């Protein structure tokens, strides 16, 4: 299963998804409700760590897999206003970011340009979550076509 | 009904392609317009905040307050639009050094708001924490006549914007230093905080 | 057999040498018993300890997993409780490591990188010896696994670790690799007694606290809150939990 989050600048959420295959349709089995959202909270601050290094641990917008716990890693994206796309790659064996790492850096720069597309509207401030019904399907035919 | 904050939604992935319903474009598409159209908005921003203020100073941040949603939006488009989409690219460098980013506001944020790069920008030599942002004329405020600059905060406000959501908190204040045969060259001194100082020393 | 007569010196040695390291009590300040394995030396007690450690982990190195790491870990802690009393042991304690370097690796000089390589070392020694049986003691033949004392061992390895990285511009080791070798224990922590796993959450917010990491002492305090609450037994109220909800 795959769970996507787009954090904000004070850490309050703007967008929260988890995408998963058919072969287990309820998707991550007693982590979603109690884990799930704890390891992003957590695992957070690493990647905050990492906004202020010039070198890891000439880009410095993708980031790797940041974070490997119980077999599960993460990805992250620092954006320019700050606000970060970390996201949480879950499977049955250990999991690859690797096979998908020339991939999926257009599917965090293809969702930057929608978060850039709504933010241009005046009347989104910011502080507040992303109540938009066409950002559903710009996500999820995005995370169907390119995983 | 897509992010409510009472859940998070569980969607399967590989459904169906749905319908289309809003697209829009992100490319500069450089549209023109003529400065008395600008000007006429700028004295109607005015026209009513002389009208809903008691003082001074109040009437100067809350002038601010509309240049501040005018730079938190424009920063995320403009790097992003200067390191080119679909037409996919190599992202931009993402700037972590205070005379990076001034470097970048003074070559880019002044080049793409007003047609010229903005002349000068002064280290504070005498002593630390002040950064002055010069050019040679204000172009928004160049209609106001008299010597007080509280007209001027609707282009600073688009400063101070700019660096609170780059990460960087700072207070900036215009003043107005008339130099040789530029009588309007109005400085603005961007001023740091103490609680970023250390970190970019470390 | 001749690995019959080493594994009698094996089991004999690790102990005969413990206890004489077990033998210093506020760095043996007058105590003069009756001179049987207590010798109540004045500045010598961690020298002769070191000795008697450094002989049998020769000893056990010659004899070469468990009791090996135990060993090793032995002379480790003999060296650093020697390099802690501030004494003439640092050229004599450098070169005590003659089967040290030659089972592990030691191949430094330093404070305590030589006993991070030795304590790297030792983990890697503990993490051979757990491809064996479970427990090969008497009381432990039918015991949880190596999964109880491994976790003892890298433990007081992180709580030796992060005090070297005191908060100022010079940091002794850099501020990840500690994070990162605190994250290796991912066992299953399914059973053991609770009292291990309240201490070890509780340092390891300590750790995380001293780092200065003010998110991961979330998670690991309600990793302790989800232990409380499903242990089967009855527990009574005490003034640290009263704490504990205030500081979450």
């Amino acid at each position: 299963p795959q769970y996507f989050a787009i954090i904000g600048k004070k850490d309050n959420p703007v967008y929260e998804i988890e995408f998963t295959n058919a072969e287990n349709p309820q998707g991550f089995p007693q982590d979603l409700k109690e884990l799930n959202p704890f390891i992003l909270h957590a695992s957070l601050d690493i990647v905050e760590d990492l906004q202020w290094q010039i070198n890891p641990t000439t880009d410095n917008c993708y980031l790797g897999k940041v974070d490997h716990f119980y077999g599960l890693a993460i990805t992250a994206y620092i954006s320019y206003s700050g606000m970060k796309f970390v996201m949480i790659h879950g499977n049955s064996a250990n999991s690859s970011v690797v096979i998908d790492d020339n991939n999926m850096r257009s599917f965090y720069q293809e969702v930057h340009e929608l978060y850039v597309k709504t933010l241009m509207n005046p009347f989104y401030k910011i502080t507040d979550p992303i109540r938009s019904p066409a950002f559903d399907s710009r996500v999820r035919t995005l995370a169907r076509k390119h995983l | 009904t897509v992010g409510p904050k009472q859940a998070i939604t569980s969607e399967a992935s590989t459904t169906y392609i749905p319908s289309r319903i809003y697209s829009e474009s992100l490319l500069f598409k450089r549209q023109e317009a003529s400065l008395s159209a600008m000007a006429f908005l700028f004295q109607e921003m005015i026209s009513q905040l002389h009208r809903t203020c008691k003082t001074a100073g109040d009437f100067e941040t809350k002038l601010s307050d509309y240049g501040h949603n005018i730079g938190i939006r424009l920063l995320e488009l403009l790097n992003f639009r200067a390191s080119s989409s679909n037409y996919i690219t190599k992202m931009r460098r993402r700037d972590l050094k205070i005379l990076d980013i001034l470097q970048f506001i003074h070559g880019t944020l002044w080049s793409y708001l007003f047609n010229h790069v903005s002349d000068d920008l002064v280290k504070s030599s005498e002593r630390d924490n002040e950064y002055m942002i010069v050019d040679n004329f204000p172009t928004l405020t160049q209609f106001i006549p008299g010597e007080n600059v509280s007209c001027e905060y609707f282009v600073c406000g688009i400063i101070k914007g700019f660096l609170f959501n780059a990460g960087f908190p700072c207070g900036v204040t215009a003043h107005r230093m008339p130099q040789g045969g530029h009588s309007q060259r109005t400085v603005y001194l961007i001023q740091f905080d103490r609680q970023v100082l250390d970190r970019e020393g470390l | 057999n001749r690995s019959q007569q080493k594994s009698l010196g094996r089991q004999m040695k690790i102990l005969g040498n413990f206890q004489l390291l077990a033998g210093r009590y506020v760095d043996a300040l007058n105590s003069f018993v009756d001179a049987i394995t207590t010798l109540y030396k004045v500045r010598d007690y961690l020298w002769l300890g070191s000795a008697l450690d450094g002989i049998s982990i020769c000893f056990l190195l010659l004899s070469y997993n468990s009791i090996s790491i135990a060993a090793m870990q032995s002379p480790r802690n003999s060296i650093m409780s020697l390099s802690a009393p501030a004494l003439n042991i640092d050229v004599e304690n450098i070169n005590l490591p003659l089967l040290i370097k030659c089972i592990s690796d030691k191949v430094l000089y330093y404070y305590d990188l030589s006993l991070m390589h030795n304590s790297e070392y030792a983990p890697q020694v503990v993490y051979c010896e757990f491809l064996l049986k479970t427990l090969t003691f008497m009381t432990s033949c039918y015991k949880s696994s190596e999964f109880s004392k491994d976790v003892l061992d890298n433990i007081v390895k992180n709580q030796h670790r992060a005090l070297s990285d005191i908060p100022n511009s010079p940091m002794f080791p850099r501020f990840e690799v500690y994070f990162y070798s605190n994250k290796l224990f991912e066992l299953q922590l399914k059973e053991m007694q609770v009292e291990a796993q309240i201490k070890i959450y509780s340092t390891m917010a300590e750790v995380y606290r001293l780092l200065g990491y003010k998110r991961k002492q979330l998670f690991v305090l309600r990793l302790l809150m989800v232990a409380l609450l499903a242990t089967p037994n009855k527990i009574a109220w005490h003034p640290d939990y009263r704490t504990l909800i205030d500081t979450i």
